């Protein structure tokens, strides 16, 4: 299928408390595979999937010095921007940005990211041309000018066609027995009353990776998308995640919904029923 | 590989 | 500031079977900012040395961690997910129930 690298930086200021914590997680897909945390006793970019063990000192080394410097990096960023809102050196505040690369069954770039939020707010984004941005206001609007003086995006864009591309497809080689491994779901539908007049019927999606799935009921062929409970996609802690959609139905009248799933491990969807 | 940002917001 | 209550999920790894070693989680989500207390609960008592995910965010910038620790479900004893962070009053407790 297609595939991501992506980096997840959060900075989070507390007055009082020392200097902004700095924190770098790494993805392929939805596989953590480093990570960097200022707040370590001794922080350093950090193995988190058996297949990038094997890559060599000087990796860890450039990583590791990589992070240090983006540490202070955003500390001095959020100095910056608690300026541009006029804000006191009370509070607390967040920055985040997410950049990286997707790729289609080729190998070839899909389109790069490089996006930012500020207290949880979007800030500025590189847009898909890897050349001009968007901000989100007039402070953005002073981090675009200073980023346009300094050819971030000309920066980004060799980055994120160059380095970002032909990493993902190393990782996707050494890591092919996992990163380029669909786990199906394992599907089944319990049954749940009520009262006298009704039951859930809940339809449950177990085990399976990546985590992008389809999980719906139909009543009589139709889609009850307002009626059924979907609960968020959560992780099992083995890799794989669990999902599952719920429908309220008045007793006597189960044979007339179907839970449908789609994902990219199964042979062809599946249509489920209650079977008493 | 990360890239390195020196340029602050 | 603009501020979200995160979401909260309890539920085993593994399918539940009475007597049989399995993970208890807590997934907490969709929160802002990343401060956040989440206790595991048995019997209404913490369960000590409780392990987590390293701190990373959905595509809207909300936060998520996954919380957990071995245990053994059986008939009688309960389980449970205790979280505080700035948004609630209280602490909000979210009961394993293995139907979900």
């Amino acid at each position: 299928g297609s595939h991501s690298m992506r980096y997840f930086h959060t900075s989070v200021s507390r007055p009082g408390r020392g200097e902004p914590r700095f924190i770098s997680v790494g993805y392929v897909d939805g596989t953590q595979f480093v990570r960097f945390d200022s707040d370590a006793a001794s922080p350093r970019t950090e193995p988190r999937a058996p297949w990038i063990e094997q890559e060599g000192p000087e990796y860890w080394d450039r990583n590791t010095q990589i992070s240090k410097t983006n540490t202070q990096t955003y500390r001095e960023s959020l100095r910056n921007l608690r300026g541009y809102y006029n804000q006191s050196e009370a509070g607390s505040h967040t920055l985040q940005r997410m950049y990286g690369c997707d790729v289609g069954p080729d190998g070839r770039l899909l389109r790069g990211h490089d996006q930012s939020a500020y207290d949880g707010k979007d800030y500025i984004a590189l847009n898909e041309d890897l050349s001009s941005w968007t901000a989100a206001d007039t402070a953005a609007q002073i981090t675009q000018r200073k980023w346009e003086a300094a050819r971030v995006a000309e920066q980004l864009r060799a980055y994120l066609e160059g380095t970002c591309v032909e990493w993902l497809r190393r990782h996707l080689e050494n890591g092919k027995e996992t990163l380029q491994r669909a786990d199906p779901p394992k599907t089944h539908v319990t049954h749940h009353p009520i009262s006298d007049h009704e039951a859930t019927l809940r339809c449950w999606a177990l085990g399976f990776y990546p985590a992008e799935i389809t999980l719906t009921w139909q009543r009589d062929g139709e889609d009850q998308t307002q009626d059924t409970e979907l609960v968020e996609t959560r992780p099992a802690g083995d890799r794989t995640f669990q999902k599952w959609a719920a429908v309220v139905v008045p007793s006597g009248e189960e044979q007339r919904y179907t839970c449908h799933v789609q994902h990219e491990g199964l042979p062809k969807p599946l249509t489920l029923r209650w079977e008493p | 590989e990360e890239i390195e940002i020196t340029t602050h917001f | 500031m603009i501020q979200r209550t995160p979401k909260i999920q309890v539920y085993s790894r593994h399918p539940a079977e009475n007597g049989k070693s399995n993970f208890l989680n807590c997934y907490v989500s969709g929160f802002h900012p990343s401060d956040i207390e989440v206790d595991l609960l048995k019997n209404g008592e913490r369960i000590e040395k409780v392990e987590h995910s390293d701190l990373s965010f959905s595509k809207d910038w909300s936060f998520y961690l996954l919380y957990y620790t071995e245990f053994t479900p059986t008939e009688k004893d309960e389980y449970a997910c205790r979280v505080n962070h700035v948004t609630l009053s209280q602490p909000k407790i979210v009961k394993w129930d293995r139907d979900m």
